[PDB]
């Protein structure tokens, strides 16, 4: 640009006109085994629709995601991919973690049986069998009702979905932990599913 | 209604896209199938109890033309409407 | 029967068209121009 | 009929009969029917026949996957009395071009093979291939107008497709119903097209230019059970076994309308002493 | 403008000649078979003459509408032959020796940039559209297949699909297809 | 069975 | 009554479909359809793209102008009689309504001359009625113009000449009804 002033009328001058960001996420080996098993379908939703550089240090058991400034100008995408890998590593399935990528209002809540009501040993065992139900039937009922997804660890219980959805699922599973019979659980279940289907 | 305790066939994205998009299609197809079956069975009984010849009833996308008109095809809707009823 | 049918078959319709022509004329002529 | 009118071709069985014509201004004779030629180079039934623009060349399309060019004379028979094979399931039709250099054979498969008298001492190279794309709908009835290069293919699913041939463009594609299109006919000027299908006895004549259904009529399925003249006579009502009540004008002897609210057969149909009202008594248990 | 001081700086021949046509309206002409093309490659050697037989037109100057003219000798297209285009716009006509009307300098042109430039102008009188389909979205708007004329007799052009709107009681045009 | 990922940076920018 | 009858990756859901009733209590496609309509019109214009040369002046308007300079539209009346009703409808819908109103003026001159010819009077009246159907709004807009005023004056002259047929058919119809009743 050359430099020269143009003096307009009333003496007025006249001119003429003239960063990566990364995140790291660990993975446990029991979760790394299906990660290695189904790694192939993990990156195609993100590297193509979010344009996020991926690396995975099996030396460090972690995954790295880098936003390039010219290739990507999208603020929440690295964060969304972080939520995606967090959900999967927490134990949720690939399609529901992708569902979390599709939406932005999908939220996770985890909690513990000792946080709600501490129980011991075989009491905890019978309680886990109760909250599971016969062959996860009750868990499926909860998931279908609240439209939520549940992950049942030893004590960590993870619930993915909408805010009030996981709220309702939390109230239900708190009832199960405290000792609710599954029939009255089913009664309240079709009640809450009735109002949620009516809305 | 009643819930199901089997694994959900669809994921969260699938049910949410379904919701993001007739009483039911199942009741519609059921009504359709039992209607065709009733047509065929009434046809069979007419065959067995008919003195006179009765052929088959019928045979059981894209722009499609309706041959039979239940109207003279050149009458306006406002013309066929009665003034009292408007 | 045949005769009065012929009246209502064609003559009535022709006369309807005649009367509508005259009345449409009278309205379009007698009414004030817009603007 | 021949385009010159002195003779005709006849796909009767697997043979091609060719018979000459007596005269109409002549007085009545005893045996005026006169035979001209018999062509027997087929192995199955000749399913279609095609005259050329001149009255010399004949295309006998046959279930043998064959399309034989015959001629009504020995010299042009020696010129082109050829065969056409290399085809899908059956050949449905074969047609001459307007410059008559190209031959178009439409398959039951939906495959149009365009031969053309081009070079590789050279005879009937398959110049182009065009394809209809239907799941189960196969072509039942074909009509090709040459001077306006148009094609009409009515299928087994009511679907008739209308194309321009040299560019192979689908001008349009519509459906009469769920029943197969049986026969198509096309105007000399080509504006008008007729699609008659016998499964319900319906028939539609149409103009593609202004896009105007000249008629879209259909007869009764089973039988005209009941009759009703009009108090003047201008209309006549027919009712059938179906509960289809078809009302017609008599001046233009046309089905004006119908009604299908009765489900069973309408047993009787009546009027009053006034041309306004109609009555339909049925076996439904209602009138 | 950037950098307030003033400086000067295959080139698109179609848009280039369309700009030249926008400048050189209205002095149009169109060549005529058969004394113009390759039929006139007889008989002399080392300098062939394809006899220039080109009807010249302008409706805004109806004195020269539908006249016969001839290519100027000083131009490089002097008695040349076998040319792609059909019409030519010229700078200025003048009468010289042999009482011969000659065009001064020329730009070659065809139907679509002719129609574009006349449409931005005024002379392009349209016909009614046409068994071909004409859509009508509104009382105002339509797309349609219209053949317009360039013109006291003008010449037509290609049948062009055109998006025209009805307003002012006329079917004024909006865009081309 | 060549896996972008574990080996080096698997991204839209480069590799 | 004859025209024939007949996904995003990052989905977009709202705070009621998802569970954000907080945002619900704090709550705060036809354009794409119009764009798609323009697009399919563009697809029609791009599909049918024949390059066969056709003339500028149609035969209907040409014969009309010829009968206009002739001051006798007998040939035009002949070809209008011989027209298909589709041709009649398309041409009368496509008359030109411009500020001199030349085409419509000579149209009504022709229709007046045709009623003076007295043949096919029902059809000439349907011609005028379809003219008032299509170009009736513009003729009412330019009503009180002198040329068209004199012309419609002549039209109504012929009409008040013809009224006797209405009179007589009212007569014979009513009296035939009286005889057939009593």
């Amino acid at each position: 640009e050359s430099k020269t002033v143009v003096v307009d009328d009333q003496g007025k001058p006249r001119f003429t006109s003239a960063k990566f960001e990364s995140r790291k996420i660990m993975v446990p080996p029991h979760r790394m085994t299906p990660l290695r098993n189904s790694w192939t379908k993990i990156y195609p939703p993100l590297v193509e629709h979010l344009k996020l550089q991926v690396r995975m240090n099996l030396k460090t058991k972690s995954v790295e995601l880098r936003t390039n400034p010219k290739f990507t100008t999208d603020p929440g995408a690295l964060q969304k991919g972080a939520d995606f890998i967090k959900a999967f590593t927490l134990g949720f399935d690939l399609d529901d973690s992708i569902a979390l990528l599709r939406l932005d209002d999908l939220y996770i809540e985890t909690f513990e049986v000792k946080d709600v009501k501490t129980l011991t040993g075989d009491h905890l065992s019978r309680a886990i069998g109760r909250i599971a139900g016969k062959d996860g039937k009750t868990k499926f009922a909860i998931e279908n009702a609240t439209r939520t997804r549940i992950v049942l660890a030893d004590s960590k219980i993870h619930i993915l979905g909408g805010f009030t959805h996981i709220r309702m699922a939390r109230e239900s599973v708190v009832s199960l932990i405290l000792g609710s019979p599954p029939g009255k659980v089913y009664g309240n279940l079709r009640t809450v599913a009735s109002r949620l289907k009516e809305r | 209604f009643e819930l199901s305790d089997v694994k959900s066939s669809k994921s969260l994205a699938e049910i949410y896209e379904d919701d993001y998009t007739a009483l039911s299609e199942e009741l519609q197809k059921a009504h359709s199938e039992i209607s065709e079956l009733y047509a065929n069975l009434v046809y069979k009984l007419d065959v067995l109890s008919s003195v006179h010849f009765v052929p088959k009833p019928a045979s059981t996308e894209t722009p499609t033309i309706s041959m039979e008109d239940a109207q003279p095809l050149y009458m306006s809707n406002a013309s066929s409407l009665a003034p009292q009823e408007i | 029967r045949s005769i009065q049918r012929f009246i209502v078959r064609v003559a009535k319709e022709v006369v309807n068209t005649t009367t509508d022509n005259k009345y449409t004329y009278r309205f379009l002529v007698s009414t004030d121009g817009s603007m | 009929f021949s385009p010159d009118g002195r003779l005709f071709a006849l796909a009767s069985g697997r043979f091609l009969q060719i018979w000459k014509t007596p005269d109409v201004n002549k007085d009545r004779q005893f045996a005026p029917f006169v035979r001209h030629r018999v062509h027997a180079g087929h192995f199955q039934d000749i399913t279609s026949l095609t005259w050329s623009q001149d009255s010399r060349f004949i295309l006998t399309t046959s279930k043998d996957l064959s399309a034989k060019i015959w001629s009504v004379d020995s010299e042009e028979k020696n010129l082109a009395a050829t065969t056409f094979n290399g085809h899908r399931d059956y050949v449905m039709g074969a047609f001459f071009s307007h410059d008559q250099e190209k031959i178009y054979t439409v398959s039951k498969d939906g495959a149009v093979f365009v031969w053309e008298f081009t070079k590789r001492k050279y005879s009937w190279r398959i110049t182009k291939k065009h394809f209809f794309y239907a799941n189960q709908a196969k072509v039942k009835c074909v009509t090709f107008h040459p001077a306006t290069r148009l094609l009409a293919v009515g299928f087994t699913s009511g679907e008739f497709r209308l194309y321009d041939l040299p560019d192979f463009t689908l001008i349009q594609q519509l459906s009469m119903g769920q029943n197969p299109v049986n026969t198509v006919s096309v105007n000399q000027t080509g504006e008008w097209l007729a699609f008659g299908s016998s499964k319900l006895g319906q028939l539609l004549v149409y103009e593609w230019q202004s896009e105007s259904y000249i008629l879209k009529q259909q007869g009764h399925f089973d039988s005209t059970n009941s009759l009703a003249y009009s108090p003047d006579g201008s209309r006549v009502v027919t009712a059938s076994e179906d509960g289809k009540i078809k009302v017609w004008d008599i001046t233009s002897g046309f089905c004006l309308a119908t009604f299908e609210e009765h489900t069973s057969s309408v047993t009787a149909v009546q009027f009053a002493k006034r041309g306004q009202v109609m009555f339909s008594s049925s076996l439904d248990g209602t009138v | 403008n950037i950098a307030v001081v003033i400086r000067n700086e295959v080139i698109q021949i179609k848009l280039l000649k369309q700009m030249i046509c926008a400048g050189f309206v209205d002095h149009v002409a169109v060549r005529a078979d058969v004394l113009f093309p390759d039929d006139a490659k007889i008989t002399n050697r080392t300098s062939i003459i394809n006899i220039p037989y080109i009807p010249v037109l302008a409706t805004r100057t109806p004195n020269i509408e539908d006249c016969f003219v001839y290519i100027h000798p000083t131009s490089i297209l002097n008695n040349l032959g076998e040319m792609p285009p059909k019409y030519m716009l010229y700078y200025s006509l003048h009468l010289g020796g042999n009482n011969k009307t000659r065009m001064n300098t020329l730009c070659d042109i065809a139907s679509t940039p002719l129609a574009n430039i006349a449409r931005k102008g005024l002379l392009l009188t349209y016909s009614k559209p046409l068994g071909l389909k004409t859509v009508n979205l509104s009382p105002t708007e339509r797309y349609c297949y219209v053949v317009p004329r360039f013109g006291k007799i003008g010449w037509d052009l290609n049948p062009i699909a055109v998006h025209q709107k009805k307003q002012k009681g006329q079917w004024t045009v909006i865009k081309f297809i | 069975t060549t896996l972008p990922g574990w080996g080096e940076w698997a991204g839209a920018g480069s590799k | 009554r004859s025209k024939p009858k007949e996904l995003p990756f990052f989905l977009q859901l709202s705070g009621e479909k998802v569970g954000d009733e907080a945002s619900v209590r704090e709550g705060i496609h036809r354009r794409d359809q119009e764009a798609q309509k323009k697009l399919d019109a563009e697809e029609q214009m791009n599909k049918f793209k024949v390059t066969g040369r056709l003339g500028f002046e149609s035969h209907f308007t040409k014969q009309l102008r010829e009968g206009s300079q002739s001051k006798d539209y007998s040939s035009l009346l002949a070809t209008l009689i011989n027209f298909s009703p589709a041709a009649v409808d398309l041409e009368i819908r496509s008359l030109n309504s411009f500020e001199p109103f030349d085409e419509i003026v000579w149209f009504i001159d022709a229709l007046t001359q045709g009623l003076k010819s007295n043949k096919n009077f029902e059809l000439y009246e349907t011609f005028m009625s379809l003219l008032f159907k299509a170009h009736g709004d513009v003729i009412h807009a330019n009503n009180k113009n002198q040329d068209i005023a004199s012309a419609l004056q002549n039209w109504e002259d012929v009409h008040k000449k013809e009224d006797r047929l209405d009179d007589l058919v009212k007569f014979c119809m009513g009296v035939a009804a009286f005889v057939t009743t009593a």
